[PDB]
RNA sequence: CGCGACCUCAGAUCAGACGUGGCGACCCGCUGAAUUUAAGCAUAUUAGUCAGCGGAGGAAAAGAAACUAACCAGGAUUCCCUCAGUAACGGCGAGUGAACAGGGAAGAGCCCAGCGCCGAAUCCCCGCCCCGCGGCGGGGCGCGGGAAAUGUGGCGUACGGA
């Protein structure tokens, strides 16, 4: 299969062909807007092993983000506070810019609903990535059962929930020693039973 | 691809123009190392005017 | 302040802890519930046992209890194809497997 | 003022007809609580916000 | 001057009724709501105000359509068929 | 006399439109009566002819829609408004078919292997 | 061809129309504005006496919905006389007064006597 | 020059669909203080807390090890008792502070991509006939129209598999 055979090629970025290819189209996609639709994925094997069939119903969007860090919304100065908070320039973002971009995509096509995203370009000031989107009403969909999984509603708005795995790689979750601030649901949920004073009739 | 890499195939045709070259770029090394005869032809459309479909990359 | 000779604590009380306190008053309700709902699990599979599948003998890990044994997960694939039953056969027949679980000696 | 609009209009219209009193009749219900009515409002006391 | 002869300058009004609320609250100049910020798609609401959260929410207009789906509920919302007929 | 609405799902609607035109004129002369001061009887009846009113046109309404779901019970595409109005949620579920219908593979894997009905003695 | 302008400019593409599969909703809206309901009932004031006396006018009141031609078809079909114009004003308490001037050759009085207002 | 494919990209009151807003006790994701304590105060505490923004369901989230361990070893997730006010953190000050093992409640596991082999063996829509119908599905017929080789379906997934 030359599924394999693309896949060394993409893992060879620095090689000066595949520099070529990526110089050439991140040009392009500046040239594009910030957020349309492509008519095909541009990494048919990753989109497919993120989940990407060819059947009607799944699309491809391609989306820009803008690159760097995060600084603190505040006026000019003025982080009224202690001196420990009055940092707001070399502040970071809790969630990726891979994230933030699968994020917007969903919201702005609101009907359809986000499975994954993909690395396709990037220079000194954007990132370019492509989210598969999949339309949960079209009976190609509803009708295959492997796939009807994500019609139900409690997977509406998966990247907003941070339930995708760009999300999901944020919130310091998984097996083990390394992960033990977030044993139950998440962060939040093993604040919240640690935190409890738990009463009983008797004591 | 799979044909090539088995020596099942006799000759390859393949299109000049598929927009990614990745899908592609590959196989005139892989049809020299396995001996196979390959030729570059003009237009994924009229390739894919053999099979009755709309685009096909390589024959 | 301290005072003549004592214990010096901690009391973690110095969040709020008011807003979340976590009483329980529904411990009879629950018990009722649990057991109301193991009594209809119990009649629902009508001549199967209740307390489900059959579980292997297992060692305690560390070296405070290794000397008690225990049931664990399921019968491993090894034991169980030295037995002869099938992989897919055991679990509808009422054997519990887990394919985690080494079998050192 | 004289150069009202249609709304402004209606508004008045519903809160005329609103400052009546009550009718004798039903002062001699069975369960009547009512003496007189207590939502009044008179021009030049209270000025009806707006 | 600051204060008994300036209360006689009053006379035109910064706010009128909106269509949302019906309050008297939608800024002219603004021309938004400051009651519920009609203009914007969503109702304006504060979690520092539970007050202004209890003046107006579901419980307390008229439920037109909202008890009605409650009373359906309680059924199974039943369609198309009628009671047996007498 | 007393109109009800039990003799009048029978009749045909052009007398049914006819009968609401008599008694809207009568509506219409009672008001009058009303507004120039009349007698207590008449001011009584208003209500009476309102209620026939309402309850001719119940009846015309539900002959017709009755009727046009009538018309529309074969076909595929159907107005919104004889469409069923369950909850929106409830339009949005899966239909029975969908949410029954399976995969081979695992169709394939209950019927090679059933759950079984044992027991174990004492 | 040739481009003559150095602009170019969105060309025209055909734009079909609604043939629509099923209709949006089922029935037609009964018309509820009708005739019967657009006029309610007439004054009988001393002033709408003098009116219909004196400068052989008909006095009603509307709901507020109701336009000058909407009130003269009605009055029209109802008491089968002809009029000459309407003046209507929005009274404060909220309906819709409307003078109703007929044609000279019917007579207000006479129409009065047979609606029954007198 | 014209004609014809394909690729990119437009315009439609085109045919059929879908989203918006509300509530928000419980939940998920960001953002995020300062009163206060330290008998002053700047790190620390308050506190990942209030306020702010977004998104659901009848629960949500998590979940079948890139795990725990160092034993004669256990074996997805979630909750309870204990571990434990402990190891550890901390102007080592004030203060903060888990996890494993053990006992219970419940108990359920699975699917792809990829590697391959099967004549695309796959799917959608329109028109017609019969049946069913208030969850729009079943059968048949169309040298009907499309999607798809830039990869649909069947077998098959680390416990190995063909
Ligand atoms: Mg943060
Ligand atoms: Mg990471
Ligand atoms: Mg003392
Ligand atoms: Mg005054
Ligand atoms: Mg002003
Ligand atoms: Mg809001
Ligand atoms: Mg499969
Ligand atoms: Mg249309
Ligand atoms: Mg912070
Ligand atoms: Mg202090
Ligand atoms: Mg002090
Ligand atoms: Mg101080
Ligand atoms: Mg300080
Ligand atoms: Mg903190
Ligand atoms: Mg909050
Ligand atoms: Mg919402
Ligand atoms: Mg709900
Ligand atoms: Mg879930
Ligand atoms: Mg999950
Ligand atoms: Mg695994
Ligand atoms: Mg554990
Ligand atoms: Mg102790
Ligand atoms: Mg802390
Ligand atoms: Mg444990
Ligand atoms: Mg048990
Ligand atoms: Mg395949
Ligand atoms: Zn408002």
């Amino acid at each position: 299969g030359a599924y394999k055979y693309i896949q060394e090629l993409w893992r060879k970025k620095q090689s000066d062909v595949m520099r070529f290819l990526l110089r050439v189209r991140c040009w392009q996609y500046r040239q594009l807007s910030a957020l349309h639709r492509a008519p095909r994925p541009t990494r048919p094997d990753k989109a497919r092993r993120l989940g990407y069939k060819a059947k009607q119903g799944y699309v491809i969007y391609r989306i820009r983000v803008r690159r760097g860090g995060r600084k603190r919304p505040v006026p000019k100065g003025a982080t009224y506070g202690k001196p420990v908070h009055h940092g707001v320039n070399q502040l970071k973002f809790a969630r990726s810019l891979q994230s933030v971009a699968e994020e917007r995509a969903g919201r702005h096509c609101g009907a359809l609903r986000v499975l994954n995203s993909y690395w396709v370009g990037e220079d000194s000031t954007y990132k370019f990535f492509e989210v598969i989107l999949i339309d949960p009403f079209h009976k190609a969909i509803r009708r295959n059962p492997d796939t009807q999984w994500i019609t139900k509603p409690v997977h509406k708005h998966r990247e907003m929930r941070g339930l995708t795995s760009a999300g999901r790689k944020s919130r310091g979750l998984g097996k083990g020693h390394k992960f033990h601030h977030t044993i139950g649901g998440s962060r939040r949920a093993a604040w919240r039973r640690r935190n409890t004073l738990q009463l009983h009739r008797y004591r | 691809t799979t044909l090539v890499e088995n020596k099942k195939a006799q000759l390859v045709v393949i299109a000049h123009d598929v927009d990614p070259i990745e899908l592609v770029v590959f196989l005139p090394a892989l049809c020299r190392k396995m001996g196979v005869p390959y030729c570059i032809l003009k237009g994924k459309a009229r390739l894919g005017r053999l099979v009755h479909r709309k685009t096909c990359t390589t024959v | 302040a301290p005072s003549r000779n004592g214990m010096i604590l901690k009391p973690h009380f110095h969040k709020d802890w008011q807003r979340r306190v976590a009483t329980w008053f529904n411990q009879p309700a629950r018990k009722i519930r649990r057991r109301k709902a193991r009594q209809a699990r119990a009649r629902r599979i009508a001549p199967r046992p209740a307390a489900g599948p059959i579980r292997p003998i297992v060692r305690c890990p560390t070296v405070r209890y290794h000397t008690k044994v225990r049931a664990g997960r399921g019968f491993s694939l090894e034991e169980l194809r030295v037995a002869g039953i099938h992989k897919k056969v055991a679990r509808t027949i009422g054997i519990s497997v887990d394919p985690r679980r080494r079998n050192k000696s | 003022s004289s150069h009202k609009t249609f709304r402004i209009k209606r508004f008045l219209a519903k809160k005329q007809k609103q400052n009546r009193p009550i009718p004798q009749w039903i002062w001699m219900k069975t369960g009547n609580k009512i003496r007189y009515n207590s939502k009044r409002r008179h021009w030049r006391r209270t000025k009806l916000g707006l | 001057t600051k204060g008994t002869s300036s209360f006689g300058k009053r006379r035109n009004k910064t706010h009128t009724l909106c269509r949302r609320c019906g309050s008297k609250a939608y800024h002219l100049q603004k021309s938004t709501c400051g009651k519920c910020g009609y203009p914007a798609k969503r109702k304006r609401k504060y979690n520092w105000s539970a007050k202004a959260k209890r003046r107006n929410t579901t419980g307390t207009g008229r439920m037109r359509h909202l008890k009605i789906v409650y009373r359906r509920f309680r059924h199974g919302f039943r369609e198309g068929t009628t009671p047996k007929p007498k | 006399a007393k109109i009800k609405a039990r003799d009048l799902r029978g009749k045909k609607k052009e007398e049914l439109l006819k009968q609401l035109d008599d008694l809207k004129v009568e509506l219409s002369q009672l008001r009058v009566a009303k507004v120039t001061g009349g007698a207590a009887s008449k001011l009584s009846k208003i209500r009476v002819v309102r209620k026939s009113i309402a309850r001719v046109l119940t009846v015309i309404n539900q002959t017709q829609k009755e009727n046009l779901r009538k018309f529309y019970k074969g076909k595929k595409y159907k107005p919104l408004d004889l469409r069923p109005k369950k909850t929106r949620a409830m339009r949005r579920r899966l239909n029975k078919h969908e949410e029954s219908l399976k995969t081979k593979k695992q169709q394939r894997k209950e019927r090679l292997y059933p759950l079984r009905k044992y027991a174990v003695k004492a | 061809k040739i481009r003559t302008s150095p602009t170019f400019r969105r060309p025209k593409t055909l734009r079909l129309r609604r043939q629509p599969k099923y209709p949006r909703k089922s029935a037609p809206r009964r018309n509820k504005l009708d005739h019967y309901a657009i006029i309610k009932f007439p004054l009988t004031t001393e002033s709408a006496m003098k009116k219909i006396e004196d400068n052989n006018t008909l006095v009603f009141i509307v709901d507020v919905k109701a336009n000058k031609h909407q009130i003269k078809q009605a009055v029209k079909k109802l008491y089968d006389i002809d009029v000459a114009k309407v003046n209507t004003l929005i009274r404060p308490d909220g309906e819709k007064k409307a003078y109703v001037r007929l044609a000279p050759d019917y007579d207000a009085l006479d129409v009065a006597n047979k609606i029954g207002i007198i």
